[PDB]
């Protein structure tokens, strides 16, 4: 493992804060600045059915699951250089654990 | 005998890496304190510091600007145009104690450049030399702008700090960045979705969402959108006015543009009033915290 | 066919702040988990990390050593004098993810030096070049030293390693760090009030406090002073030996030499085994996080 | 202010941690390798005697007040050079907040 279960209540936090004014986790939920987190776990990238994805974030697809999000959380643009979403990054561990926690609840 | 002339000073033995180190100490802080204003943290306060403490410049009599320090004093930072930006300097307090030796303007200018840099914006060069001066001489309150106005007060004020017209929108494209507070302003709202990310986005939120004029519950009039974002009436004045939306478009559909004509454009407004000797060593750039691999 | 013969070989394409980045990535997150083993901090065990994986060299043979990076195994990580090691690969796991280039061996060796330093130890001078062997090869348990033992145990062990009196007794300042764990080696507690901090205190409490040899619940003896710190018997053998002593009070009254001596002796350590060609660059010194403004 | 109010059951929690082995906090408490810490605040640093101070902490006799004693938590010797406590230094700034918050209670 890398990432571990923390709390899925602060991560709601983080994701009210850092995210929603974005993001969101619904089910067929309305679209934003970017896409609909709904089944962004066992999910490619660019799928989003309805949004317009940038062609740097479909140029490389690899299952989102719990390991490869957190890195991706910690520096959006050294993941993907070239996507259109504008994020400081969750630098701290922590953050990262209790965000990801959450989004595979909401995101069911 | 003729206006104020001051000169930079660079603080003894102090070189690039000295001030590199000011710029780790701050850089880290704003990533340590995260939770600053609903996790948007520090970085949009102390770019909005740097600008108000530089903003209470004027060209003819050259009084004020970043250059005395002089915000460390009672009469001006009690300004009712100022609230919100003790947070500024209870951020800024620990980091001059570990580095007492860097004058207070040095310092104030430095947490504006680190700021933009680490929320990931243009490279600002940076001179050192400011120097300290007594409460004798602080700016008397209400000369930095009013909100409530139109472009023909934007224009004209910043005639003031020597800004023309491509200078000053870009220098406005800062208001992407953190939000407005009631409490402080009596304006509610961010303009955007990245308020801590330096983005464009001032100026396509500007030219792409729809507005809407409204009271606040501060009874004043604002710009807002049904997307949750706000613009200030000045903010909105710039594309009112057709010499300004012409620059507006054009760094709405190019960041690059932008980015460079930011930076020149708060390079100066930091620097205003200052005469530099040429024993004045070239300013710096000072890498980041993800350049430095920290 | 002779002793295998382990040449370093540079990572293809790094150079000095490819590394020295990497000693931030870890001096880094040694102050964010600072909360790891009662706010000790991880600092200890990745010293310990760094010592048993050199520990495991034969000088006869040439086997074993910091060169492979073996670590990752299943047959020596859960060797019995092993036990709570993986907290300091579970440390690591993170940053070789960020740097896949770098070798295992590379990284546990730098995550040692890291830790001395940042817990505000000597300069330890370090080399890259550390290249990774098969899977098939991997050093037989039992490579590492028993705690219960007596001086000649120590010196006889060490001569494996090619270490001196002198040697020893400086690479033993060490256990001034961290602690014993019960539910690891069946040892429990300190040698010293300040156990995340590199100091001579190690050789202070041996000799100024008052040593009584007890029983504690692993059922193994141990030596314990009323001001509750403990020491292996191995370490407690270091003032029985008379060579052993005169070292020990040497860095116990000048801890400079203490600290001369034991960089050296680290260096040794986590360089056995590794023939570095004459056109391989000169050993690194990475600035502390202190020295970088942090 | 310049440092806040934090958690004093956080503050007591770092301190047997990270301090009750080189000091005692309580009345009359018991001098150890450093100094007993009781009623620090608003008394002269090398102050407190039965104690042997290095000469450096008495060097520049400052008076305990909150915001000076976080600097001194954060660097021991930064701001006080050739000190005989052996600590690493609180970085984190909550820590600070939550630690002396603890200190100004029991040093009461
Ligand atoms: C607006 C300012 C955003 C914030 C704040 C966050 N994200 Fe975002 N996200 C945004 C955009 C415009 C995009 C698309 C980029 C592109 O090139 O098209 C994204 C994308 C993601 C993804 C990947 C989606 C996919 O691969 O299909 C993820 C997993 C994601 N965003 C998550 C995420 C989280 C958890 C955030 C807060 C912690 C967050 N994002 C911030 C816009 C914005
Ligand atoms: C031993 C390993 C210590 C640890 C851990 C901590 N302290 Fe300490 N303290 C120690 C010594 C040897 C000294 C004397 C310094 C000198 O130069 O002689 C001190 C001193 C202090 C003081 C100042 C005392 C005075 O001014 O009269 C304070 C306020 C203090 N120590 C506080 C403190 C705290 C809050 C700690 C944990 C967070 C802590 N110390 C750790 C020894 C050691
Ligand atoms: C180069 C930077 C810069 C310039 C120039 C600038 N601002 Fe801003 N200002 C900021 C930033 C950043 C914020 C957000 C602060 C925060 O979120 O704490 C801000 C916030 C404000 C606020 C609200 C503060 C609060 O707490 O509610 C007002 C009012 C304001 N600015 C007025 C103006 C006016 C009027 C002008 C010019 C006509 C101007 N500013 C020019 C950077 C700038
Ligand atoms: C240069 C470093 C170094 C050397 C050499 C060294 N050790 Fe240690 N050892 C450590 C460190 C650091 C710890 C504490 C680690 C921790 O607290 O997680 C430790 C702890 C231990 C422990 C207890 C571990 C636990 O978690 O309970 C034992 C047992 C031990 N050492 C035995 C020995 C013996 C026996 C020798 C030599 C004869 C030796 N060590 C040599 C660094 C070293
Ligand atoms: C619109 C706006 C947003 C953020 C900060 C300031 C302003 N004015
Ligand atoms: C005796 C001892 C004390 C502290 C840390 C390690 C050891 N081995």
């Amino acid at each position: 493992t890398e990432f571990k279960a923390g709390s899925a209540k602060k991560g709601a936090t983080l994701f009210k804060t850092r995210c929603l004014q974005c993001h969101t986790v619904e089910k067929g939920g309305p679209h934003k600045v970017g896409p609909n987190l709904h089944g962004i776990f066992g999910r490619h990238s660019g799928q989003a059915e309805g949004y317009s994805y940038t062609d740097a974030n479909i140029k490389k697809n690899v299952l989102w699951d719990e390991n490869n999000m957190s890195e991706y959380l910690t520096n959006p643009k050294k993941y993907i250089p070239g996507t259109k979403m504008a994020f400081g990054g969750l630098k701290k561990e922590k953050d990262r654990n209790d965000l990801i926690t959450y989004l595979k609840k909401a995101c069911e | 005998t003729t206006p104020l002339v001051h000169v930079a000073s660079v603080e003894k033995g102090r070189s690039y890496e000295d001030f590199q180190k000011v710029y780790n100490a701050i850089a880290l802080k704003l990533r340590e304190d995260d939770e600053y204003d609903n996790y948007i943290g520090y970085g949009p306060v102390l770019v909005r510091l740097a600008w108000h403490i530089s903003g209470t410049w004027d060209k003819h009599d050259n009084t004020g600007g970043s250059y005395g320090g002089t915000y460390r004093f009672k009469k001006e930072f009690n300004d009712p145009s100022n609230a919100g930006l003790q947070n500024g300097f209870k951020f800024l307090e620990p980091i001059h104690k570990e580095f007492p030796w860097i004058s207070s303007g040095d310092l104030f200018s430095l947490g504006g450049v680190t700021a933009v840099q680490e929320m990931q914006g243009p490279k600002i060069p940076w001179r050192c030399g400011r120097v300290d001066t007594p409460e004798d001489t602080t700016p008397d309150n209400g000369r930095l702008p009013d909100a409530d106005k139109d472009a023909g007060y934007v224009r004209t004020f910043f005639q003031r700090l020597n800004m023309n017209d491509r200078e000053v929108v870009a220098l406005m494209g800062a208001h992407a960045l953190g939000k407005t507070h009631l409490k402080n302003s009596g304006y509610e709202g961010p303009g955007g979705a990245a308020n801590n990310v330096f983005t464009n986005e001032f100026y396509l939120n500007l030219l792409n969402e729809d507005w809407k004029l409204e009271k606040n519950d501060a009874n004043n009039e604002q710009w807002d959108s049904k997307s949750g974002y706000m613009m200030l009436p000045t903010d909105y004045s710039l594309i009112q006015d057709p010499k300004y939306l012409s620059i507006v478009k054009e760094y709405a559909n190019d960041q690059d543009k932008f980015f460079k004509d930011f930076s020149k454009a708060f390079e100066k407004l930091l620097e205003n009033g200052i005469t530099f000797p040429k024993d004045a060593p070239s300013p710096f750039i000072f890498k980041t915290l993800e350049e430095q691999g920290l």
